[PDB]
């Protein structure tokens, strides 16, 4: 059996996170089990890493008025 | 394919901005409408595709 | 200058709130001005405060100017005198002017008319009330270059002296360092030196009041000077410069940008100037009728500031034509004229005054500055709020509706890098699919459509697709001229996709909807030309991006220009009856499909 | 939660004793829905039940959802009780105690709710309407700013104590002040007559604590309700309890009193409103509030980045980082929008709706934000041999309830860590059993 995390979201987020897989963004293949097209299955000992990478994310292209 | 129009409405139809708004519709509009006047507003701030 | 909360607070400046809040006015210590719009004296302090700032935002409610030397200079130019703006400022205040504001108006104000630049037998002439001034600016530098044979004190009368032609932009531009700048005013009334042609307007061609205000200024006491007049392509602009023609007077030169815009320019003269043809004439290298000895001269740009051999015959006219002056050479799009060749242009020739006309004076890389010494300061800006509110420019009801990226797009998105992702975002099905829905909905309420689309490559397969007529942009002049004379008269056909072609001036026919897709990176120039394609709810215009891309922050960063000009982008997130039709991609077969096409470029 | 929800909790008693008091009648009346109005007005002179059938047959077919409704409310605060007609029918006939006291309130009857008033003659240190409201006000933003922790704020021992038990804030260490939770903060985002309605419902449901008697409390917080504005009242007539309870009142601002030993005492417009502009908002994401005092400063800025503070004028920018930070501090889109429509400058109320809507669709996407990830801790199942054995075990987890997502098409099904237990051991017995 395997322990972890279960995120769900668009599928746009969820091959974002399939692609920060395979490119190593984060140092490892943490993503370990993919369940279906908008839920993913990730261990949860990284998961502020994830966020953080998902908030640079957000608002890169975001053009913030301040 | 049968499946295919039906798998890419889906994934299409509620990617980002459905599968958070249909859940909040799903969860309100349990009260009856205040006004009137706020399907006026409504329909005179909508583009005339969204009124059909 | 407090930051408790992270904000400039200047509660301590300005106290002077006696009674209590008749004066819809607030100023800043550095320098600003917000005016609330829902009072009685709405239209007084809006006539009062265009004449001595320009805005900075215009929305609904509560306006906002910004104070600038130009601005002041612009105000002094005016009959208005330093008592006078300063009593009436200070007489709407409802807080007080802060003195910082008293001190920055009188210095502005106080080296207005000290130094002026005169041109008189094909000669510059840099004249001077004060004499100290002279030799104030005679240790400049720079400045000692522009006299030959170094103008020994041409006494006359006032001390005066010549000036090198070719160099009059850099003394301009030294001129405002040293806080002595330079007025451009024509007398046009008393000259007795130039042939003043016989053009006379028709009395038939009416004019809404509000180019009547830009007139008026333009025409304060007599004289006309440099100044910039911002209308929207939709108003009528031509006609405040064929008016302004008139007033004048004078030999008349007209710049635009396109070759096509020549023959507008003309066809304005020849519908509200009652000007034969035979004066009337066009330099483009076209038709050739006899540009030597006009009236009035209409060129474009490109072709004065050619750097290579010129030809025979446009040799020998612009000989001709760099041999006498000119009366209110009249530019038009001037937001570019700050160019590397497009600047020289203004020295190139030698004019009186010099009036440019635009529409999206918003432009990048800060050099509209530059342009406040390169013609004049700017004149009039339109409230585009209270135009349409008149009736007379259409109410375009914009809208900011994004689609979501296909999975199968999001991973070669974000997998590449390499600039190779611009047409990516731009192919996107779902925003393929919005973008049909929205061209049969439209169709079938019989609107006239115009589809802006950048990146030609993907606007192939974009109108291929749907079997519409699309302008490529390098088709032909027959083949756009008779498709674009087509697309208004023709129940049958009423929609056409351009590619950057219509980012100009052009003849584009009245159009209901307008629908962008992958437009420039942030050009707000070019998002308000195509805005003001559609304004002449009568009419609404759309914009399509792609969510989690760069058209995101794009689309955000260049609606900041409409914003201030008062308009709101609502976000459609939604298509009603999206799946009630039958639309292209609808399968994921074919959206898989488009990806080997789509990376099939390979422009390497 | 609205009067109705709290009435509707208590003992039939309750509700009996309440009635007994004709300010408490209006009020209870004036709660209704328009159609249970007219159906309390036209049964107030029946001496006799009504068939329910009857009744039912006044509004149409239509509207009977809305006649279901009311009727429910109606017997569920106990206005009206269902009675055995002869013959098997059921009749329908309003309370005698409510109907009694309704009609005095209305036609007349009885004594004055107040006392008297020129028993003491004319006040010798009377205030103004303005002097008044001044006075609550400065009340108001000593508590709310108590609620930040300022030391500018000075309230009793007690008050603490009931913002800590109102759960606000939390006095995690003896001796140092609480710290306000996030709940501390949505309040405080709340509007004055919301949070005022709030803070009297955490009161009377920890009225029963302090040995108070709930019915008096509420009788004579309806009859300041209806109390005219700038007009004084006898204090002499109440229980001593309920003088310690107005003793609360005055800390609060709502009854406004010199001393603790005046017989007299002024309703304030706060404790009017009880019982139930100055910010322009602009297309560009622009707030222009004509407002002073540092609580709508501290207020607005909490969801927005302030740029210019003039003597009478607060201009601030609604920018998308300003309202995530506030967001993450706990507040959510529909508080700030609710906050902005009630602020809303009088100008503004002009356009339908009074809030442009793209700034409130812009608000509501910056919030949608904040949960686009969606996280729940759990058990992957992913070694299932054959369907049948993976619907058994799905079924069973499905029963315990424990099932968090489950995909049949591949035999995959995820459960939560406490319920990982169960499945295990049912699991392993299923296959010692085989």
């Amino acid at each position: 059996v395997l322990k972890g995390v279960l995120i769900e979201c668009d599928p746009a987020m969820k091959q974002f996170l399939l692609y920060l897989d395979e490119s190593n963004a984060l140092g490892k293949k943490f993503i370990i089990q993919d369940i279906d097209d908008t839920h993913v299955f990730v261990i949860a000992e990284l998961v502020n890493v994830l966020q953080e990478r998902v908030g640079e994310l957000m608002d890169q292209n975001a053009f913030s008025l301040t | 394919g049968t499946s295919s129009q039906a798998e890419a409405a889906r994934i299409l139809a509620a990617s980002w901005p459905q599968n958070r708004e249909d859940e909040e519709k799903q969860k309100l509009k349990g009260g009856p409408k205040k006004t009137k006047r706020e399907k006026k507003a409504a329909a005179s701030h909508l583009f005339p595709f969204e009124k059909l | 200058k407090v930051d408790e909360y992270g904000a400039k607070d200047y509660r301590l400046q300005m106290p002077l709130k006696d009674d209590h809040t008749s004066r819809p006015l607030w100023v800043a210590p550095d320098g600003h001005i917000f005016l609330e719009a829902f009072s009685p004296v709405y239209k007084y302090a809006q006539d009062f405060l265009v004449a001595i700032a320009e805005p900075v935002c215009r929305p609904t409610h509560v306006h906002e100017y910004k104070l600038t030397a130009y601005s002041l200079y612009a105000a002094v130019s005016v009959g208005l005198q330093t008592s006078d703006i300063t009593e009436y400022l200070r007489k709407l205040s409802k807080t007080g002017v802060p003195d910082g504001i008293m001190q920055f108006i009188k210095l502005c104000t106080v080296s207005y008319g000290k130094v002026k630049l005169v041109l008189k037998h094909n000669r510059y002439f840099v004249e001077s009330c004060h004499p100290d001034v002279i030799q104030h600016l005679l240790q400049d530098p720079v400045i000692r270059e522009c006299r030959l044979r170094n103008s020994e004190g041409e006494a006359t009368e006032t001390v005066s002296f010549e000036v090198k032609q070719e160099m009059i932009e850099e003394l301009q531009k030294r001129c405002i360092h040293l806080e002595y700048p330079l007025l451009a005013e024509y007398d046009f009334r008393n000259d007795s030196v130039n042939p003043d042609i016989n053009i006379d307007l028709k009395p038939t061609a009416v004019l809404r009041p509000y180019q009547e205000k830009s007139l008026r200024k333009m025409f304060g006491n007599g004289r006309a000077r440099s100044g910039v007049i911002v209308l929207p392509c939709g108003a009528g602009k031509s006609l405040v410069g064929v008016t302004a023609a008139c007033t004048v007077r004078k030999r008349c030169l007209v710049l635009g940008n396109s070759a096509v815009s020549v023959e507008q320019w003309k066809a304005q003269f020849k519908m509200w100037s009652t000007i034969d043809d035979s004066q009337i004439c066009r330099f483009t290298s076209d038709a050739k009728d006899k540009p030597i000895g006009c009236s009035v001269a209409i060129s474009t740009y490109s072709m004065l500031g050619h750097t290579t051999k010129r030809s025979w015959e446009a040799e020998r006219v612009m000989e001709w034509l760099k041999t006498q002056e000119w009366g209110l050479m009249i530019l038009d799009e001037v937001h570019t004229i700050p160019a590397k060749m497009f600047r020289r242009v203004l020295t190139i020739v030698q004019a009186h005054c010099k009036l440019g006309l635009t529409a999206t004076l918003v432009r990048e890389d800060d050099k509209i500055v530059d342009l406040n010494f390169l013609i004049g300061p700017k004149l009039y800006e339109a409230n585009w709020m209270e135009l349409q509110n008149n009736g007379y420019i259409a109410k375009v009801q914009c809208a900011e509706v994004w689609c979501p990226m296909s999975p199968e797009f999001y991973r070669e998105y974000v997998a590449i890098k390499t600039k190779k992702r611009i047409l990516l975002y731009t192919m996107n099905p779902n925003k393929f699919r919005a973008c049909q829905f929205l061209i049969k909905f439209h169709e079938r309420r019989n609107d006239k459509i115009i589809v802006f689309a950048d990146n030609v490559f993907a606007l192939k397969e974009y109108a291929i697709r749907l079997n519409k007529p699309y302008i490529y942009g390098p088709t032909s002049q027959g083949e756009r001229m008779q498709i674009l004379q087509n697309f208004k008269h023709n129940p049958k056909i009423n929609t056409i996709f351009i590619s950057k072609v219509g980012d100009t001036s052009f003849d584009l026919p009245e159009a209901n909807v307008l629908i962008q897709i992958s437009s420039h990176g942030g050009s707000r120039r070019q998002e308000a030309q195509r805005l003001g394609r559609v304004l002449r709810y009568n009419a609404f215009f759309y914009s399509l991006v792609s969510q989690d891309t760069q058209e995101m922050a794009y689309s955000t960063k260049r609606q900041r220009f409409l914003v201030d000009q008062g308009y709101s982008f609502k976000v459609i997130t939604k298509l009603a009856g999206m799946e009630e039709e039958d639309l292209a991609f609808s399968t994921k077969e074919e959206q898989q499909q488009l990806l080997q096409k789509v990376l099939a470029a390979t422009d390497l | 939660r609205n009067l109705q929800e709290f009435l509707g909790g208590l003992s039939p008693g309750v509700l009996d004793r309440l009635y007994g008091h004709p300010a408490t009648c209006l009020a209870v009346f004036r709660e209704l829905p328009s159609l249970a109005k007219n159906w309390v007005m036209r049964m107030l002179f029946l001496e006799q039940p009504l068939p329910q059938a009857a009744v039912a047959l006044w509004v149409k077919k239509e509207f009977s959802k809305a006649q279901e409704e009311s009727t429910g409310l109606l017997s569920g605060l106990r206005i009206w009780h269902t009675q055995l007609l002869p013959g098997g029918l059921q009749g329908l006939i309003l309370n005698p105690i409510f109907r009694q006291n309704l009609r005095i309130a209305l036609l007349g009857g009885g004594k004055a709710w107040s006392d008297d008033t020129s028993q003491l003659g004319p006040d010798k240190h009377a205030r103004d309407v303005p002097s008044l409201d001044k006075y609550a006000e400065e009340r108001w933003e000593v508590v709310l700013h108590f609620m930040v922790g300022s030391p500018s704020a000075a309230v009793s021992q007690d008050l603490a104590q009931l913002l800590s038990q109102a759960g606000l804030m939390k006095s995690t260490e003896p001796g140092e002040p609480p710290c306000i939770t996030s709940a501390g903060f949505q309040f405080l985002l709340l509007d004055t007559p919301a949070q005022l309605w709030y803070f009297m419902l955490q009161y009377l449901q920890t009225a029963q604590s302090r040995g108070m008697d709930l019915v008096e409390i509420l009788s004579f917080l309806f009859q300041l309700s209806f109390s005219t504005l700038g007009k004084d009242y006898s204090v002499e007539g109440m229980s001593d309890s309920l003088l310690n309870f107005l003793q609360h009142l005055r800390e609060f601002g709502l009854v406004f009193q010199r001393k603790r030993k005046s017989r007299r005492y002024y309703p304030t417009r706060l404790a009017i409103n009880l019982s139930s502009g100055f910010i322009v908002v602009e297309t560009n994401y622009r707030l222009y509030a004509y407002t002073e005092s540092e609580l709508q400063i501290a207020l607005i800025a909490l969801f927005s980045e302030m740029l210019y503070r003039f003597p009478n004028m607060v201009v601030a920018q609604v920018t998308r980082e300003s309202v995530q930070q506030a967001i993450a501090s706990g507040i959510t889109a529909q508080q700030i929008i609710h906050f902005l429509r009630t602020r809303a400058h009088p100008v503004m109320l002009k356009q339908t709706p009074v809030l442009p809507p793209t700034i409130t669709d812009q608000i509501r996407l910056w919030e949608l934000e904040r949960d686009r990830l969606r996280f729940t801790e759990g058990v992957l199942y992913n070694q299932f041999l054959s369907q049948v054995d993976f619907e058994l075990l799905l079924a069973h987890a499905r029963e315990l309830g424990v099932l968090v997502f489950e995909n049949s098409a591949k035999r995959l099904m995820v459960v939560t860590p406490a319920g990982h237990s169960d499945v295990k051991r049912f699991w392993k017995r299923q296959k010692h059993s085989s």
